[PDB]
């Protein structure tokens, strides 16, 4: 049964190598979450540093692709960094060729098209990663676009990825049923980050120290990651309410 | 390194079947239902927008795509395979026709070029066939309106009306009862919505249905004036609001 | 425009006796009306009792002597340390020179 | 078993069987010995015939005036690897007017053998080499294995029953390392070393191959009546 | 099954068994470590003395990249040399275009992307080495460890080979007992102690100790081998601690 | 490019793809070559499970390589066209550089060389064809018959057959061909050829093709009636 | 299947070992080296009596001072001979001298391992290369598809080889005359050949410094066959 | 490596047959029948469309019968997508010959080159062969009217009448029965339709399931006309011979 | 090279071609045949650059002979002329173009008609009753314009050709050592030995 080893169709019209690449996604046992404010797009991810010998500052699954685009990865770090370098190079070339900054959704479509090729070409394996792209696009505004090993991509009001994704997803669905809107009706990014952590705590049912989390924030004309003390400042604010 | 797969991955079995093409059609069967109906003064192509999550924005995922100002495409099967076929289809309409003749290709020829791209994925080294069936609707001055189905094999057939995917068998039987050679475009849209409701289970509205027409020239959608011979695209995507207007008189 | 050739002057002379041969050359090296070196040898022992001089453009002269010396080395490696006879050396140097027929070595070669 | 089809496959315990099978070709090869002092480095090789009508397969190859090796295993593979060393030694001389350091010679062979163990279609080299040389840091002996592993030693031996000579040299280490400014004595020690690897056969005049390089001695090979001195 | 017979093939788990198999080759290799310190990094490795006939100090295993980076690895030694040869090509092209010597994080990803690339195709074999490497750049000291999968992280201390667990336990004690930091000269001595303690898992053959270091104060930011008086001082310190 | 080594050695030392190419030859229609004192005759079987054929336009079994040399074959028809094309191009190339038409030996040696190349090239299978090559060297009246086969070996024959039931007709020729006295005339040589095919063929109707090559580019193909006269004459002598 | 350049667990290349089996099926070829010259003899082995035996060409000239005999898949030898001839003539053009027999043999053996996934498979033919040069005099070489060549005083290759080689072990001495060698090749060929040896199914050749490489006429070999039969009866 | 997944499309069976060519022919035997009949004053091409649906557009359709130039046409049996690849090559090859020699390409030269392309895919390149059999109907001033067939092996032969695709065994027997040499085009039209009607796997032969074409000298004086029949013209010719 | 002429009459094409090969101040040869037979009923004469002429002539000859052997059929003079034109038309935009001018005299057996084609090194083809290449035209064309009739016999054609050679031998600066005359008709190609 070599139809399970390479990206050709099984008798039931399935690509097992694509399906198994999806299972590689959860290998890190990390859950990620993205939401949109009025002015910003916040992405948060769990940070598990099990080894005491690791330098914790170098353990990261959030990447600054361009000045405006950030990307969090669900999957092994080798494949994660492979995707990040290509995304950076693609976003840099786009700007040189076309004279304006690559939109989040266009970079998503391009990275998805590359992922699609690996599902059709035999010599290339899919990357065992799901890529969540975030920005505040100068045309579309706060934007979340997500890619998978199948080469699928779509825009989101909010999204979650990882082993306990379904719990976070329904938690967010139930909030947006209640609020009746497409986003977090909040002025400051600081409170949208607080919302993201609050709704992750409720869905996962765990408490977080400053070193258990990782936060990216996209605003107009820059995407930046938060320090341990920026997150600690945020954790204190939630606790005092 | 380098692509060592320089040999065919689709080969003839003793019985004469081409395994990977058969298995590709199986993937198309599993795919969500899409259909096309040809009226006298236009063509309609429709499909259900199967949402992956209620947090997803199904507007950002377009199943119905403009190829030329007078040609549109919809599919059943694997979305990613369709997306790259649309990119390749749009480019070949320019490189192998517009850049030579200074005008857009007629439907049958663009369809022919897409069929060639899908045929090569059947015979070339180290590739599986595309896991999609296309329905391409279009207009051109010398052939009028036309509707084509392109299969994973690279075979294409002209249709008066047809469906592909999940509930195609039932949909085709429904279309046979309702189709005549005197249907007006509005009568074809009405039948397209009726036929799709049978195969759709959940919500049936302008946000869960994607529907486009090939009809009259749209000067308002051209984006400029001053050239009398340029009169605008015949391809138009119906808005979420325009669908719900027709679902009341259903 | 860049001229890839120069003239380093000097002269050489080869005479053959019954059981010996001499290859003589002056040690002066020049460009235009200046002396570069009063002692720059351009007659070389290439092994297997072959002496060689390539007189004219010293850069091409040195390049050729260098390649022929290397040719003698590989002749040993490829043919069980066999001695390269003067007649075989001559035929080999022809192929070294004619190999650059359309960008010649600007040298007069005597062995 | 299922993991020995090609060099590009690891076994479940992290072995490369094709590389191990290449290593096995060396073990079947005729014994060759290498040893050195501070002034000279000496190769000694037992040569092997097809029958009494055939010549004796030459085991020793010259690389430069200051370097050369002995071979055990696939002889054509030794011809490829020796030819590569000849070019690398030569490149160093023409471009830098510099004699290639015996250590760099090792590093270059290691990297050439390695590439054949990580790519599809290729195969590992099926030969082991003992490289001797005299450079700016004195006398040297290297052992090349086609796994890519190169090792600098005072003495060693590779081939069938090499363990006998390798044990002997391990015992004789303190004696032969201080045979300075005496070629014939360093050879005698190498000929006695290879004698610990003989079974039913003894060293004859068209059987024994000796090479030497050192302070005031270019890499030179002795065959036929020139080795009669050492039987 | 048969999912483990070909590189770049996902198992139903989502694993690349061929990489996991390369990891087995690493576990089999000798112990190597890296200790990050105040203003630099220290590397040490276990060299098993197979025979009396090995020339001491003359089978060097630690390698330099550029003039400011040191690399040491456990597993298939040739595979390690291939990775350093690439490392040198990457570092040279960086210095050529950008003038400044390659920063350690930049250099880490260059090795990382290269090793990761050998998990993408069935026509290449994964690397049979874990590599501990680092040095000093404009932002101070960095230590890294890179694994056959292409995975790498920044480390306070790093260990790999047959005595990795022994060495890791010993590294963790230093991190706990020195929160302010370890000095370059102290870290050299500790490296010698840890290699001797990690030798218990490989104690049939006795071994030869090899240490190197980069320090902003001690070696002026450049990679240097620890030899002579400083090496014998570090060996003596290690010998005292096992007894 | 497709690289696969399709022709390889088996443990017993056979190249099965070359040997299986010979089985394709054994399936092909019988072809026979007989050389006389002053001529070579090429005879060829044509299977009669095909009625409604058009014999004007259907590819002939014997091909001209030059005006003085001919090539007949047994095996895969499509494969033979590639060998004939290359042979005809080499025929013109030889005339251009040597200023002399090919010898039959040379033209054969080239065709055999091509066949051999396809047995140790990557990504190709051997030719499912054996050839009979017959003619006369420029300014020479000595008859020449050569045979090639998929392996790439070629040799000269006084008379030879290839294809299905070739062993039966070879048996016939082996007792009916005198080396000391080859068929002294065209008539004798055609008859011995037609006789040898009638051992295997069926009806001597539109089943047998005969081509006669004589010295100095003198090649003609016999018609049905001409061949039918040989068939009629042989059967009447047989009833004895 | 499996790679073409794969090692067996015993450390041998499958395809090289299998090609050695193909050569054992080949027709017998014998070479004997003397101080008066080298003799090369082959069994022609015609598959049928209608095949004109003189068209069987298993002894071949490389240059005036080098000749060659073959055994196995003889079609494979054509490109080996073509290379050998070009190597010999090219060396004469570059160095105005004859190329050493050993240097020729080493050049042919370089083609051998140029297979894998270069040609698709090893050669299925072994060559006996016999010649003379001024340095090492008269020489006989056995060139295998492994890329290895041995110098031999005498050597048999093909179906009858192991039996013929055992005979050559007894018969060869360092003082054989050219005529003694000629008769010895005929004698040992007649022993290992299936069909009865004559001038039509066996061929002799020799290389001498003076007259170079010469394939013998069927008339010349027939008289040596008659001289051989008379000498065996004469004790 | 990739050796594992190589079908080896271009190898021999132990019996000396090409697996893929045999299996491609087996594929073609399920494709709709196509018949060619060569008369003294023209050629008929008839072909049965593969089980039609009532909502198929029949007039603007081409599946079986394609035009190569003004003097040559082909009937197709097998994968249509594979056929169009070969038809476009054949069309270009015809124009290359006209551009070079300023004369229309002789039919056999075109048929040989198209057959030579098929042969290549069976000997080298490790690709699957084209699953197509062609009936070539054409005219040139050398041989006049000519019918040929080629198949995935790259073997071609000339015919007076021939069938390809489904039920060739039954179709060939019926053609062999009622064909004679002095036949006219209108007689050949009838034979073609009568044969398909008896060998069809359908209930009854109708205009919508047929493609039809004639190559006559029935233009005006010493020139050849290609007629690809319109739906209504097939409906009329089916009534004229009394099949419906 | 230099002088090549051609006259088409009722039943045949006649080609006259100068016999001199001059290099510098030496006439090296006075018997040179500046023609190749492409097929039994097609002859091509050529004039132009040294080496280029014979190389192009023999290259065309090989291609037509290859076609003949493949199809067992003779290409029409029109077809051969169109092939030769296209080869030159390719050549003119090459890195080194063929500097060769040709006349093609043929007898179309299907039409039973003689045909003469003039093609220059650019690939300029014309069908003509009479043709010349180089300076020869400047004397012959005006002469043939006068004396030529379309219904002339081969014998009349040869007398009309004698008039052209006479005029060239009177007024041309260079000694071209006379001409080799060849006739193309229904029975193929034959050479006039006494001119």
């Amino acid at each position: 049964g070599y139809d399970r080893h390479i990206t050709i169709f099984s008798p039931e019209g399935r690509l097992y190598q694509v399906e198994y690449a999806f299972k590689a996604t959860n290998q890190t046992n990390i859950n990620s979450l993205a939401v949109r404010g009025k002015d910003c797009t916040v992405v948060i991810s769990q940070k598990k540093v099990p080894d005491k010998l690791l330098d914790p500052t170098t353990v990261s699954y959030i990447f600054c692709i361009s000045r405006t685009i950030g990307m969090v990865v669900n999957g092994p770090i080798p494949d994660a960094r492979n995707a990040a370098l290509r995304a950076k190079a693609e976003a840099a070339e786009f700007r040189y060729k076309y004279g304006y900054d690559m939109p989040c959704d266009v970079l998503a479509k391009r990275m998805a098209n590359l992922s699609q090729i690996y599902t059709q070409r035999a010599y290339m394996r899919p990357l065992g990663v799901i890529l969540t792209f975030v920005s505040v696009d100068e045309e579309l505004g706060p934007s979340i676009y997500k890619t998978d090993p199948a080469g699928y991509y779509v825009g989101y009001k909010a999204t979650a990825t990882g082993p306990k994704q379904q719990e976070i997803t329904t938690n967010l669905e139930n909030h947006f049923k209640k609020s009746k809107i497409d986003h977090i009706n909040e002025e400051s990014w600081e409170k949208v980050v607080e919302f993201a952590i609050t709704h992750m705590i409720d869905a996962l049912g765990t408490e977080f120290s400053k070193n258990d989390l990782e936060v990216g924030v996209a605003t107009k004309d820059k995407f930046f990651t938060l320090s341990a003390e920026n997150i600690e400042e945020r954790l204190v604010a939630i606790a005092e309410q | 390194m380098t692509d060592r797969y320089s040999f065919s991955l689709t080969t003839f079995s003793p019985s004469g079947k081409l395994g990977q093409i058969d298995y590709a059609l199986t993937a198309v069967k599993q795919g969500v239902t899409s259909l096309g109906i040809k009226a006298t003064n236009g063509v309609v192509i429709a499909t259900e927008k199967k949402s992956s999550s209620p947090l997803a924005m199904s507007e950002t995922l377009s199943k119905v795509s403009l190829l030329t100002p007078d040609i549109g495409a919809v599919y059943s099967g694997m979305g990613p395979d369709y997306r790259v076929l649309v990119d390749k289809s749009r480019k070949v309409a320019h490189t192998s026709y517009k850049r030579i003749y200074g005008e857009y290709p007629p439907t049958k020829l663009l369809v022919s070029e897409v069929a060639k791209i899908m045929q090569e994925a059947t015979q070339s080294g180290g590739v599986r066939p595309f896991g999609v069936s296309l329905l391409i609707a279009g207009h051109d001055e010398f052939n009028g309106f036309s509707l084509y189905q392109v299969d994973p094999s690279g075979s294409y057939f002209p249709w008066k009306a047809t469906a592909i995917g999940k509930g195609s068998v039932a949909a085709k039987t429904f279309l046979e009862k309702r189709w005549n050679d005197e249907l007006e475009l509005e009568d074809a849209i009405h039948i397209a919505l009726l036929t799709l409701k049978e195969s759709v289970e959940g919500e049936f509205n302008g946000d869960t249905i994607e529907l486009a027409i090939i009809g009259d020239e749209n000067p308002d959608l051209l984006g400029y004036t001053g050239i009398p011979t340029d009169k605008g695209p015949r391809f138009r995507k119906l808005t979420s609001q325009e669908i719900n207007d027709r679902l009341e008189a259903l | 425009q860049f001229n890839p050739y120069g003239d380093n002057g000097g002269t050489i002379l080869g005479i053959a006796g019954e059981d010996f041969a001499v290859l003589a050359g002056d040690t002066r090296n020049i460009t235009d009306y200046s002396i570069n070196s009063r002692y720059e040898p351009k007659v070389f022992d290439c092994g297997d009792n072959i002496v060689m001089s390539a007189n004219g453009f010293a850069a091409d002269g040195d390049a050729l002597v260098k390649r022929f010396k290397n040719s003698v080395k590989w002749y040993h490696f490829d043919h069980n340390d066999k001695k390269l006879s003067i007649n075989s050396a001559a035929r080999n140097i022809q192929h070294l020179l004619y190999g650059k027929r359309f960008f010649p070595y600007y040298v007069h070669t005597i062995i | 078993n299922n993991y020995d089809g090609d060099t590009v496959t690891f076994s479940p315990t992290g072995r490369l069987f094709q590389v191990e099978y290449a290593l096995e070709a060396i073990k079947q090869g005729s014994v060759t010995v290498g040893l050195r002092s501070n002034t000279h480095a000496v190769l000694v090789a037992l040569k092997r015939n097809a029958d009494e009508l055939s010549s004796y397969q030459k085991k020793i190859i010259k690389c430069d005036e200051h370097m050369g090796l002995s071979l055990a295993g696939l002889a054509p593979d030794a011809r490829v690897l020796s030819n590569y060393l000849r070019q690398q030694c030569n490149y160093s001389s023409l471009v830098f007017n510099r004699k290639l350091a015996v250590e760099r010679a090792g590093h270059l062979l290691c990297d050439k053998a390695q590439k054949n163990t990580q790519s599809y279609g290729g195969r590992p080299y099926g030969v082991g080499l003992l490289i001797i040389g005299y450079d700016k840091s004195g006398a040297h002996l290297l052992e090349f294995q086609p796994s890519g592993n190169v090792t600098e030693l005072y003495g060693t031996a590779i081939g069938a029953r090499s363990q006998g000579a390798k044990t002997y040299l391990e015992r004789t280490l303190d004696t032969f390392i201080k045979i300075d400014g005496n070629p014939d004595e360093l050879i005698k020690a190498g000929v006695e070393a290879i004698s610990q690897s003989l079974r039913d056969e003894s060293l004859t005049v068209d059987n024994l191959s000796i090479a030497i390089v050192g302070k005031d001695t270019p890499f030179t090979i002795y065959d036929g009546e020139a080795v009669a001195k050492y039987i | 099954t048969g999912y483990d017979l070909s590189n770049s093939v996902f198992s139903p788990d989502g694993r690349n068994f061929q990489v996991e198999y390369a990891v087995k080759a690493v576990e089999n290799g000798t112990t190597s470590i890296g200790i990050k310190c105040n203003d630099g990094v220290v590397f040490a490795v276990e060299k098993l003395i197979t025979s009396k006939l090995l020339v001491p100090q003359k089978n060097v295993k630690i390698q330099v990249v550029d003039r400011h980076i040191g690399c040491v690895y456990s597993g298939l030694i040739p595979d390690g040399r291939h990775l350093v040869n690439r490392g040198r090509e990457e570092a040279a092209s960086f210095k050529k275009l950008y003038k400044t010597p390659i920063p350690i994080p930049a250099f880490a990803d260059r090795l990382g992307q290269y090793v990761q690339a050998h998990t993408l195709y069935n026509s290449v074999r994964p690397f049979g080495v874990s590599t501990i490497f680092g040095g000093v750049d404009k932002n101070g000291a960095h230590l890294y460890m890179l694994e056959p999968s292409g995975s790498y992280w920044g480390y306070k201390g790093a260990a790999t080979g047959k005595g990795r667990q022994s060495a890791k336990a010993e590294l963790e004690k230093l991190v706990d007992h020195h929160p302010e930091g370890l000095s370059a000269r102290e870290a050299v001595k500790q490296a010698a102690k840890i290699i001797y303690l990690a030798h218990e898992d490989n104690k049939e053959k006795d071994f030869e100790l090899e240490i190197s270091w980069c320090s902003l104060s001690e070696t002026n930011g450049l990679h240097k081998f620890v030899k002579g008086d400083l090496l014998q001082e570090a060996i003596d310190f290690a010998q005292k601690e096992i007894n | 490019g497709y690289d696969r080594a399709l022709s390889i050695f088996s443990p017993d030392g056979h190249i099965f793809q070359v040997e299986y190419a010979l089985e394709a030859v054994k399936r092909g229609t019988c072809a026979v070559g007989v050389k006389g004192k002053n001529c070579v005759v090429l005879g060829c079987e044509r299977r009669s499970t095909l009625k409604l054929q058009d014999t004007r336009i259907t590819p002939s079994k014997v091909s001209k390589i030059d005006s003085h040399v001919v090539l007949s074959f047994s095996g895969l028809n499509a494969d033979s066209r590639i060998l004939i094309e290359k042979a005809r191009v080499e025929a013109q190339s030889h005339r251009l550089t040597l200023e002399d038409p090919v010898t039959v030996e040379y033209l054969t040696r080239y065709v055999a060389g091509v066949q051999q190349r396809y047995t140790q090239s990557g990504g190709v299978r051997p030719f499912g064809v054996s050839t009979l090559i017959a003619g006369f060297d420029p300014r020479d009246d000595e008859p020449k018959l050569y045979q090639t086969e998929p392996s790439g070996i070629y040799s000269s024959w006084s008379a030879q057959t290839i294809g299905r039931n070739s062993k039966t007709v070879r048996e016939f020729l082996e007792k009916n061909y005198d080396r000391k006295e080859p068929p002294a005339t065209v008539e004798e040589c055609v008859k011995l050829t037609v006789r040898s095919l009638l051992e295997v063929v069926q009806t001597g109707a539109k089943n047998i093709e005969i081509t006669v090559v004589k010295p100095d580019s003198d090649i003609v193909a016999l018609s049905s009636e001409e061949i039918n006269q040989y068939v009629t004459q042989i059967e009447q002598e047989k009833q004895e | 299947d499996r790679g073409v350049s794969t090692f067996s667990p015993e450390g041998r290349l499958f395809q090289v070992e299998y090609s050695l089996e193909a050569i054992k099926l080949g027709s017998t070829a014998i070479g004997i080296a003397t101080k008066e010259g080298v003799v090369l003899g082959v069994e022609k082995r015609a598959t049928s009596p209608l095949l004109e035996s003189d068209s069987i060409e298993k002894i071949v000239e490389i240059d005036r001072h080098i000749g060659c005999a073959m055994s196995g898949l003889t079609a494979d030898a054509r490109s080996m001979i073509e290379h050998a001839r070009t190597a010999a003539v090219t060396h004469n053009l570059y160095y105005d001298e004859d190329i050493n027999v050993e240097s020729l043999t080493q050049s042919v053996c370089d083609l051998a391992l140029r297979f894998g996934e270069l040609m698709s498979r090893p050669f299925g033919v072994a060559l006996l290369i016999a010649g003379h040069d001024a340095d090492d005099g008269y020489q006989l070489f056995h060139a295998e598809p492994s890329g290895t060549f041995y110098r031999y005083n005498a050597k048999a290759i093909g179906s009858g080889s192991e039996g013929a080689q055992a005979e050559l072990l007894n018969e060869w001495h360092s003082s054989l005359t050219l005529k003694e060698a000629e008769l010895l090749v005929l004698k040992i060929l007649k022993q290992v050949m299936e069909e009865k040896l004559d001038e039509n199914n066996a061929q002799l050749s020799c290389i001498t410094k003076q007259d170079g490489f010469k394939i013998y006429d069927n008339e010349k070999t027939a008289e040596l066959i008659k001289e051989l039969k008379e000498k065996e009866a004469a004790e | 490596g990739s050796r594992r997944y190589d079908s080896r499309t271009t190898i021999f069976s132990p019996e000396g047959r090409l697996y893929q060519v045999e299996y491609a022919l087996e594929s073609i035997s399920h494709a709709g029948t196509a018949i060619g009949i060569m008369a003294s004053d023209g050629i008929v091409l008839a072909a049965e469309r593969k089980v039609t649906s009532t909502l198929l557009e029949q007039d603007t359709s081409t599946e079986k019968l394609y035009k190569l130039n003004d003097k040559i046409a082909v009937a197709v049996a097998g994968l249509t997508a594979d056929a169009e690849i070969l038809i476009n090559t054949a069309r270009i090859h015809a124009q290359n010959y006209l551009k070079t020699y300023n004369e229309d390409i002789p039919v056999e030269i075109l048929v040989r080159r198209l057959s030579d392309i098929k042969q290549g895919y069976t000997q080298h390149g490790g690709l699957r062969p084209f699953g197509v059999s062609f009936i070539y109907a054409g005219y040139d001033d050398r041989y006049g009217y000519q019918l040929y067939t080629s198949n995935p092996s790259g073997n071609y032969t000339g015919w007076k009448a021939i069938s390809v695709g489904a039920n060739t065994s039954a179709a060939q027997t019926l053609l062999q029965m009622d064909y004679k040499d002095d036949m006219k085009v209108d007689d050949a039209i009838e034979l073609a339709l009568k044969t398909l009607s008896k060998t069809t796997d359908s209930s009854a032969l109708t205009y919508d399931r047929l493609e039809f074409a004639t190559i006559r000298k029935g233009a005006n004086d010493g020139e050849v006309y290609q007629k690809i029949f319109k739906p209504q013209e097939i409906k009329d010719i089916l009534v004229k011979t009394g099949i419906t | 090279m230099d002088i090549i002429l051609g006259i088409r009459v009722q039943d045949s094409v006649i080609l006259a071609s100068s016999k001199a090969v001059t290099r510098g101040i030496s006439v090296l040869k006075d018997s040179d045949d500046k023609t190749r037979q492409l097929s039994p009923h097609t002859l091509m004469s050529f004039a132009g650059e040294a080496g280029d002429t014979v190389q192009f002539a023999e290259y065309i000859q090989a291609n037509i002979q290859l076609y003949s052997i493949r199809e067992d059929y003779e290409l029409s003079p029109q077809a051969v002329s169109s092939f030769v034109r296209q080869e030159l038309a390719k050549s003119i935009r090459s890195r080194r173009p063929y500097q060769v001018n040709v006349l093609i005299g043929g007898y179309d057996k299907k039409k039973n008609k003689p045909e003469l084609y003039q093609i220059d090194y650019l690939g300029t083809k014309v069908e003509l009753p009479y043709g010349a290449h180089g300076y020869s035209g400047f004397y012959t064309f005006s002469l043939l314009d006068h004396h030529y009739r379309p219904d002339m016999t081969t014998e009349e054609g040869l007398d009309l050709l004698k008039l052209c050679v006479q005029e060239l031998e009177k007024r041309m600066p260079m000694d071209f050592k006379g001409v080799i005359v060849k006739i193309v008709d229904k029975d193929g190609i034959r050479q006039v030995d006494d001119f």
